[PDB]
RNA sequence: GCGGCGG
DNA sequence: CCGCCG
């Protein structure tokens, strides 16, 4: 149950190189895995949360 | 079992030693800080007994304090065993009674 | 010696205020009610709600369209306009393009009395045939807001969008060493706020500090 | 912990106001030089006893507030009948559990301030308050030390 | 500094990019909540 | 925790006992009316939008407020088992 | 449906740090570097 | 089972070092029970299994100490437990210094390297005495040494 | 609103019973009151973590 | 709606004050700027200077007397004096007592526009002959002045005392989430304050939040 | 009923 | 052990 599209990563007429990512699976963003995202994260004690 | 009663009163008491027998052959250890209050703690004293200089009532529940004067006597050498009441001598058939079961709730 | 409230304004966006002398540790007791007020408080505008002509959900896509629908009302939450008056709380602007072209948020028909701020934001890019045509919904609010609280319906089949109302993206303030008095232990508290556009850093600033004044009021009647 | 435990710095020479008075000055002044610092091992009291003195336990806090002392350094506070040589951070803790149940008299006979707050020092901290002031009042304790315990624990850094 | 106070944090912390994901687990699949509702024929049981 | 909870387990001679002279008096509050209290003069219970928990909060709120004062006896056998229904009904609208 | 991170959902990084989230915080006062830069999230660093 | 006083001494201390660690461990796993915070980790596995090969190396130690016999016999001429002995190698001089014990006493940090009874080098040793010569394997080949004394 | 008002005000002071995936002691179900609050996830005091 | 600004105080000491309800995290943006204020700004009277006639240093003992230089300086820091104008910036107190006497703060000799609410001050018991003649010096400032940053010079041989400004001693401020119908995601701020008897919780409160706003008028001149 | 999965 | 999905 989870989303699955494929996004154009490619814009009309465009020389092409053998094997290169003309679209973006369901994870994938410029050809490599993605899943979830890369926050700026600060590593330390809040009251209790 | 459940705990419903008057002071059962049955008296045949289980003796809590403070000294452990063979750990190495033959010699007699006081048993560790921790396994004595497992023991002791919250129990209540099937006959009294003066240790140190204090009197202990018979019946009194010796709270953590008591437990402790009883170890620190035991190094001097006044006490080997302890009078307490228990479930393992309980006279009620089915339950056991206040002062057998002890303190802890 | 009273504060010397100078200014550095260059833009919209960037507007540095420095303010000393203050005594020991007010920089700071004013440094931080400020920042907080700046970024929560402050009142704006967001793209609301939209509307695609064949499109009837928000997961859907549209020919001749790369983007999809989600990649495109993701666009448009980062759309700023700007308002003049407040006879303009909810306006509806509207654009629609067709054919080879890249839609950028500069091709929205005009409306006389607000601008828009962000011009080259990327809307989308349409092959051929790509018949694009859509209102979106635009309001003055504050804070931030999700498009599940409001659900607006201006048409039966326009999608929400979630509310982004801060008009400032960054603050932060700095305290420095003393530059007059006859103490050295002082205050120079200088404070740099960064704005969308749609209002300005000093204007920001001002509302801040009035919101705050307008809270300490209410100590008045005890009971 | 962070709270209640104490520094100890560098020391050039010997901490000697065991005895010598151009000992608490000299030694307070090669202090104020780079020489004998805040918390060094000094027997009698280490300089920084030497130069903050608190008549009221709220007058170190202030000071502290202030920014001239850190909670985990050695200062001298007058308490309600002796002069006590610890650090805001343990005094402090004493006023929290204080706090807590209102015998404040009751409060510093159940903890002891000599060492930082150790999960024991603790656990039996809050074994003693159920036996002594009752069961809810201990319940506070625990509310008390639960709040303060996490704030410093985001300040600490 | 902390945001709250503006005060700093006594002490160094530190920060950066971490890689962090989201998992299978909504809290969609986290709460039924009941009041009344139906019951089995043969056996009595609030079976949904 | 609860206001003066070790008071009330101090006034029985077990724990359990404390709950069921709490709850059986909480239900008299009710049935009989909740106007059946004794103290209700200075100090009665209270609420925070409008003062109102004069009239009915919480039942067991009561009792144990009303049991932390030395107004109510509770007994093994104090009133004869139907009696008591009887005249409660009687002297209370 | 779109499902936007809230309170009862659970992250975790490539580690191992698996956790949910506890409190949604207004950007207003969460811990921001002297630069008005402010994180994103904070990470216990007790489970380290 | 065969002790010096030297033996007996070291493997009871020892043994007093193991308890102490012992309670440690203890301590240790105790916690980790009652954190109940971080489960499945090698938390428990570990602690356990640490305390485990310490008990296991009490067991070997109250066993050997609870039935060991002590040989006061520093005044013979033999070589047999509890003897000091010295091997000179023909060939290159070396002086050797060695002293066989009972299995549980061996130790090659000790100052006389102390080496089993059932040792191979070991046994080759028992039952000579100052003068005699004998041989064993080693990988090299095989080396004769020459008993030139043997102390207490 | 006035609802809300309502069931925050019809809960004063009853509390309610949790419980924790294998109930092992006593302390497996404890009873808190309850403080009406924001999202779905629902709020646990840190000290009674350790029971269950 | 309109901040409810509650109060509950008793005596002169110690002072409860709520205030709810407030928007998302204000209750913070207030409260810690007052707290930074109740403690700096807030002028009162400390202690600044003490000097015994026949005592040189800091640590010592005068016969007679069972406490200590050290006691005494700090029962002093206790003392709570109140000024009533401006024409008195620093007063000298003076006080000379022998024999078998307790010495209270009442002891002191009174001074014109002086008035010393810290009567029944313990500050020394006199034994069989005990000489104790001193003069302690008191000043009008602001927050803490550690006896070592000041360093007043009357007599020579006198000693400098940390300055106990503030008559506010701490204070501790809550922000509890409150409800309304609607929403519950509210702050409620309660803050409570201690003072030694000089002012009430209330006075300071008030000069602080007034300090707040003159400094937020100081934003008004650029350049 | 069988696979998977949370603590 | 308790729980949930397909
Ligand atoms: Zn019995």
């Amino acid at each position: 149950g989870t989303a699955l599209d494929q996004r154009p990563r490619v814009v009309v007429g465009q020389r092409v190189r053998k094997g290169d990512l003309l679209a973006d699976g369901p994870a994938s963003e410029n050809g490599f895995l993605a899943l979830g995202q890369n926050v700026l994260v600060a590593i330390m004690p809040f009251d209790g949360y | 079992i459940v705990v419903r009663e008057a002071d059962c009163g049955t008296t045949n008491y289980i003796s809590v030693p403070l000294f452990q027998p063979d750990e190495v052959t033959r010699s007699l250890r006081l048993r560790k800080r921790a396994d004595i209050e497992a023991g002791l703690y919250g129990r209540v004293l099937a006959r009294e007994v003066e240790v140190l200089g204090v009197r202990l009532e018979e019946g009194r529940y010796l709270s953590m304090d008591d437990v402790h004067l009883l170890i620190k006597a035991a190094e001097a050498g006044e006490i080997q065993e302890v009078p307490v009441r228990s479930p393992l001598t309980c006279q009620t058939r089915y339950g056991v009674c206040q002062k057998c079961y002890g303190y802890d709730l | 010696k009273a504060p010397v409230f100078t200014v550095r304004t260059q833009g919209r966006e960037y507007g540095e205020f420095v303010l000393e002398p203050l005594e020991r540790g007010f920089g700071v007791t004013l440094g931080n009610p400020l920042r907080r007020i700046l970024l929560s408080s402050i009142p704006g505008t967001a793209v609301t709600s939209v509307y695609i002509e064949d499109v009837l959900h928000e997961f859907s896509t549209i020919p001749g369209v790369k983007e999809d629908v989600v990649e495109i009302i993701l666009n448009l939450k980062e759309l700023v306009v700007r308002f003049l008056n407040p006879s303009l709380q909810t306006v509806t602007l509207l654009l629609k393009a067709e054919g080879p072209k890249e839609v950028k948020a500069r091709d929205f028909l005009p409306v006389a009395d607000v601008e828009i701020m962000n011009p080259d934001l990327h809307i989308a890019t349409l092959e051929e045939g790509g018949r694009l045509n859509m209102e979106v919904r635009v309001d003055r609010g504050v804070g931030y807001v999700p498009a599940e609280k409001h659900g607006i319906k201006d048409r039966i089949n326009a999608i929400p969008v979630d509310a982004v109302f801060s008009p400032v993206r960054r603050v932060a303030f700095q305290v420095e060493d003393t530059r007059l008095g006859q103490r050295t232990d002082l205050d120079k508290l200088t404070l740099r706020i960064w704005t969308d556009g749609s209002v300005t850093p000093l204007e920001a600033l001002n509302q801040a500090v009035e919101i705050l004044r307008e809270h300490l009021t209410y100590f008045s009647n005890p009971q | 912990y962070y709270i209640t435990q104490v520094r100890k710095e560098k020391k050039g020479a010997g901490l000697e106001f065991a005895t010598p008075e151009e000992a608490l000055a000299a030694h307070e002044r090669g202090e104020v030089a780079l020489n004998a610092p805040i918390k060094v091992a000094g027997r009698e009291t280490s300089v920084g006893r030497l130069k903050y003195v608190f008549a009221n336990p709220d007058e170190a806090l202030l000071a502290v507030a202030h920014g001239i002392v850190d909670l985990q350094d050695v200062v001298t506070v007058r308490y309600m009948g002796k002069r006590l040589e610890t650090s805001p951070g343990r005094i402090l803790f004493a006023r929290i559990v204080a706090e807590a149940v209102e015998d404040e008299k009751v409060a510093w006979e159940l903890i002891q301030l000599d060492v930082p707050q150790e999960k024991n020092s603790l656990k039996d901290l809050v074994y003693q308050a159920f036996l002594r002031l009752g069961m809810e009042k201990t319940a506070r304790l625990l509310d008390a030390l639960k709040y303060y315990g996490f704030t410093f624990s985001t300040t600490s850094g | 500094y902390d945001g709250r106070t503006g005060e700093p944090i006594e002490g160094p912390i530190v920060v950066g990019q971490m890689f962090i994901m989201k998992l299978y687990h909504m809290v969609e699949d986290k709460m039924h909540a009941r009041s009344t509702g139906p019951y089995s024929l043969i056996t009595q049981q609030p079976l949904g | 925790a609860e206001p003066g909870i070790d008071k009330l387990f101090g006034m029985v001679d077990s724990k359990y006992r404390l709950t069921v002279v709490v709850a059986k008096r909480a239900q008299q509050l009710l049935r009989h009316g909740f106007k059946n209290t004794v103290l209700e003069p200075e100090e009665r219970p209270k609420m925070q939008t409008l003062e109102g928990l004069f009239d009915d909060p919480n039942a067991v709120t009561w009792a144990m407020k009303e049991l932390l004062t030395g107004r109510l006896v509770f007994g093994e056998n104090l009133v004869p088992e139907d009696r008591l229904q009887k005249e409660m009904e009687r002297l209370y609208p | 449906q779109k499902r936007k991170l809230q309170v009862g959902d659970k992250l975790a990084n490539r580690h191992g740090n698996k956790g949910v989230v506890a409190k949604i915080l207004p950007v207003e006062d969460m811990p921001h570097l002297p630069d008005g830069t402010p994180v994103d999230v904070i990470l216990n660093p007790l489970g380290v | 089972v065969k002790l010096t006083k030297a033996g007996y001494e070291r493997l009871m201390q020892q043994l007093e070092r193991e308890r102490e660690r012992l309670q440690e461990a203890t301590k240790i796993l105790q916690e980790l029970m009652e954190s109940s915070d971080d489960y499945d980790d090698s938390g428990l596995e570990a602690a356990k299994q640490e305390k485990a090969r310490i008990e296991a190396r009490i067991d070997s130690l109250e066993d050997i100490l609870s039935r060991a016999v002590i040989l006061e016999e520093g005044s013979g001429e033999v070589i047999g437990l509890g003897s000091v002995v010295e091997l000179e190698d023909p060939l290159s001089g070396e002086r050797l210094s060695v002293q066989v014990v009972s299995p549980a006493e061996a130790n090659v940090l000790d100052t006389p390297m102390k080496i089993s009874d059932a040792s191979p080098m070991g046994k080759a040793l028992l039952g000579h005495r100052v003068g005699d010569v004998l041989s064993l394997d080693t990988p090299k080949g095989r080396r004769e040494f020459r008993v030139v004394a043997i102390h207490g | 609103d006035e609802v809300w008002d309502a069931l925050e005000e019809v809960i004063h002071g009853k509390v309610v019973l949790l419980n924790r995936a294998p109930t092992l002691h006593r302390l497996g179900i404890q009873a808190f009151q309850p403080v009406l609050v924001e999202g779905q996830s629902i709020q646990l005091h840190p000290l009674v973590c350790e029971a269950f």
